[PDB]
């Protein structure tokens, strides 16, 4: 029972208590699933990878997140006594709000409860407060993981400044790189090694790692993204990762 | 001047842009994957000059998709649209609509006013016989948006044909002259707020009736005409009150106090920009303000029991839902006598008597206390302090919230507590089967001269109020309703109306409080 369903009513009991874990477990992975993709603009761009920051503005700025999930670890890899990993359930209203048809379809078969999320969501711009407060975002020796992060730290950045995304795709990494000094990308690590490639779920099976969990659930996600960086790590790296050649690359930007 | 058919991005090619460097503008999006609703942060890409709004299960069309001045295109084929907004009309920028495979019944005259649209497309929706022979005439989309802007003539809106006669005043007492004196008027008035001030509630209310621009310049005509020496408002966005209302209204020489209605929220400055609130006025030339009080329930006043906390539970609001202010007469207009203003607002609907029946009983409980917080040390000798109480408590006369004030108790059993009938803890609030306190009040308005305080569509009654010690205030006269022909001859069915500004009416009354010894 590692994973821990966090909702708006048992929600500021937990702070407290990652407030404590944080500080022997520094290592923070994460995954996030959103009301899929909706917008995507027209016209001339300065490159291919341009765009696909122009891309990510819009839909973050647009849409709401549904779920989010973080496992704390330390530099060894080993999950803290009690809970591993904590997934945070939004308000997400299924009226009111935006959202594709398809992208709701696929979080039903992963096991949402999307009507307790009404009822019982979490406010985000509370949560907001309260992750600035813990001090996981922006403080030195903090690092990330996480796997195909465009869109996940970029619901992460709306969040914490209540604004929509800078236009210029400059401005929008000197933000990122103030709440998380250290990021390492999974997938960006992957474009090195040799024979990997495909989605997440894909990887798992070359790393040989049993899945725990919903399948394609935020908090389950999140759990496999940290564990299949630990191994990678002390596979394809050597125990090491270079921070200036690594550190701060997120996949497709 | 056509957008590309295919919806495919472009990128400048590599050798000839890198060089040069020219920035990224993309001025064109679309929106996919059958959505049913759209978001707020849409309406703030003023730059966007081209919308793909085209196959989605979109219901209607928010009025904010005129923040797009900049918009010169729009598409919204194969939706399940069933009409279009009046503020369409607003985006002359626009050139180039459609509306195809929609469930349209009838377009709106507004659309008429965009003389730069070109082309416009209507194969598939349910328009009138008439709109479908004008469309297939030559030329028939100038033709049309001709017609719409002809039939947007007949509305003729701002006409104001009707002309509104004054209200009249009603004489109850004579100022008796055995003693000394002092008489002060009194206005009362919910100014409905902007933010609840919707067509959907007021739909009998045309929408330029119901801006706040145009309101707000109609409602300070009246509290100007009226010139009380004491001003009650509810419903007053905290901008308004302080860059507007306060503004105006020192130039005819009053000072207010305000408070919103929530403190806890601690939203963003836009959230807190149009929270409301109950505000209190006066003449500097006659009071002085003493002393101001947001009210709030202190919470440990009352014997720590667990039935009051899980009774409090059940009818506390993070609302305040009140005001007061003590003030004091000035010489000319030795003893000092001084004169406690409340003003108050229950927003809670008739349904939820329990909870403003219990609200108000806490309401008055403070009342009493800030009261003899001030005439121990204030007072000149021991040491009564009058109350002038205006609100607007959601309450017909008959009612128990209106009952526990007019006959200064009410019954544990009353029919409005509901569940909370006999419970131990409402004993307390009171100073046996019966809820008790200090003050004998009395109504201005009794004997139901205003037939009516609030005039909807669906509910004519009387809920704004002015009370007062009757030991020793009075009240000389009051300000009587409209002309009740007036508002049939007109085919007025409720309000706010082009006349009428607010959904309540104000209640002007002349108080007299009596001064002893020199
Ligand atoms: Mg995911
Ligand atoms: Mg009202």
């Amino acid at each position: 029972q590692r994973i821990c369903e966090v909702w708006a009513c048992n929600l500021d009991e937990e702070m407290k208590k990652i407030r404590q874990v944080i500080r022997k477990y520094n290592y923070v992975a994460m995954d996030t699933e959103f009301p899929g993709v909706v917008a995507r603009p027209i016209g001339e761009f300065r490159s291919n990878a341009d765009y696909q920051y122009q891309l990510l503005r819009c839909n973050v700025d647009l849409l709401k997140i549904i779920q989010l999930g973080l496992t704390f670890m330390n530099e060894q890899g080993e999950y803290p006594p009690g809970t591993s990993t904590w997934q945070f359930n939004f308000k997400f209203n299924l009226t009111e709000d935006m959202y594709a048809q398809d992208s709701i379809e696929l979080l039903t078969t992963s096991g949402i409860q999307f009507k307790k999320h009404e009822e019982e969501g979490i406010e985000t711009q509370y949560f907001a407060e309260l992750l600035m407060t813990s001090g996981v975002v922006l403080c030195e020796g903090v690092k990330w993981l996480s796997f195909h992060s465009g869109y996940d730290f970029g619901y992460l950045i709306k969040i914490l400044t209540n604004s929509n995304l800078p236009e210029e795709e400059l401005d929008f990494f000197e933000i990122l790189r103030l709440f998380f000094p250290v990021i390492y990308d999974v997938k960006y690590l992957m474009k090195s090694c040799k024979n990997l490639k495909g989605g997440l779920q894909e990887v798992a099976e070359q790393l040989e790692l049993e899945r725990i969990g919903p399948q394609h659930q935020a908090g389950s996600d999140s759990l496999l993204t940290g564990m299949a960086f630990f191994k990678m790590r002390e596979m394809f790296f050597e125990d090491h990762i270079d921070d200036a050649k690594y550190c701060g690359h997120l996949y497709g930007l | 001047y056509e957008p590309p058919d295919p919806r495919r991005m472009y990128t400048i090619m590599s050798s000839e842009e890198a060089a040069n460097g020219k920035k990224s503008h993309w001025a064109e999006l679309e929106i996919s994957g059958k959505v049913r609703s759209l978001s707020a942060s849409l309406w703030s890409l003023t730059h966007l000059t081209a919308l793909h709004l085209s196959d989605n299960s979109l219901s209607r069309i928010p009025s904010d998709i005129a923040k797009l001045h900049n918009l010169v295109y729009l598409d919204l084929s194969s939706n399940k649209i069933r009409s279009l907004p009046a503020e369409l009309g607003n985006m002359v920028s626009l050139r180039e609509l459609h509306l195809n495979n929609n469930l349209l019944r009838v377009l709106p005259f507004e659309l008429g006013k965009l003389f730069q649209l070109q082309t416009l497309g209507l194969k598939g929706n349910p328009l009138t016989q008439d709109i479908l022979n004008l469309y297939q005439e030559p030329d028939g989309t100038r033709r049309l948006l001709n017609y719409l802007l002809d039939n947007l003539s007949g509305t003729a809106k701002r006409i104001t044909t009707e002309q509104p006669p004054p209200r009249s005043w009603i004489m109850l007492q004579e100022p008796d002259r055995t003693r000394p004196t002092a008489l002060f008027s009194v206005m009362c008035y919910n100014v409905l707020c902007d933010k609840y001030a919707t067509r959907q509630l007021y739909g009998y209310c045309p929408s330029w009736a119901l801006n706040w621009d145009y309101r707000k310049k109609a409602i300070i005509q009246e509290i100007l005409s009226c010139n009380a020496d004491i001003v009650s408002l509810q419903e007053v966005e905290t901008e308004q009150y302080y860059s507007f209302f306060l503004v105006e209204l020192k130039e005819r020489g009053y000072n207010g106090f305000f408070s919103p209605k929530s403190r806890a929220r601690t939203m963003s400055e836009q959230e807190r920009k149009h929270v409301d609130g109950c505000a209190i006025f006066f003449k500097t030339e006659k009071f002085t303000l003493v002393q101001k009080h947001t009210v709030e329930f202190n919470q440990l006043a009352m014997a720590n029991s667990e039935g009051s906390e899980a009774m409090l539970n059940r009818v506390m609001t993070k609302d305040n839902i009140g005001v007061a202010v003590l003030l004091e007469l000035r010489k000319e207009s030795t003893e000092k006598q001084l004169i406690l203003v409340a003003n108050a607002h229950m927003h809670w609907d008739p349904e939820y008597s329990d909870v403003k029946l219990v609200q108000t009983m806490m309401f008055l409980s403070e009342v009493k206390n800030i009261i003899d917080k001030a005439s121990r040390n204030l007072k000149s000798s021991v040491g009564t302090i009058p109350l002038v109480l205006c609100a607007d408590l959601n309450s017909l006369p008959d009612s128990g919230v209106v009952e526990y004030l007019s006959t200064g108790g009410v019954e544990t059993n009353h029919k409005d507590f509901k569940e909370l009938r006999y419970n131990e803890s409402l004993t307390n609030f009171s100073c046996n089967g019966r809820i008790t306190h200090g003050f004998k009040l009395q109504s201005a308005y009794e004997s139901g001269l205003m037939p009516y305080t609030n005039y909807t569509f669906d509910f004519k009654g009387i809920i704004d109020y002015i009370f007062y010690s009757k030991p020793q205030l009075n009240t000389l006269g009051i300000l009587g309703p409209l002309d009740h022909h007036w508002l049939v001859e007109n085919n007025i069915s409720g309000c706010p109306h082009p006349l009428i500004p607010s959904d309540h009416f104000s209640l002007f009354a002349q108080l007299e409080l009596l001064l002893p010894f020199l």
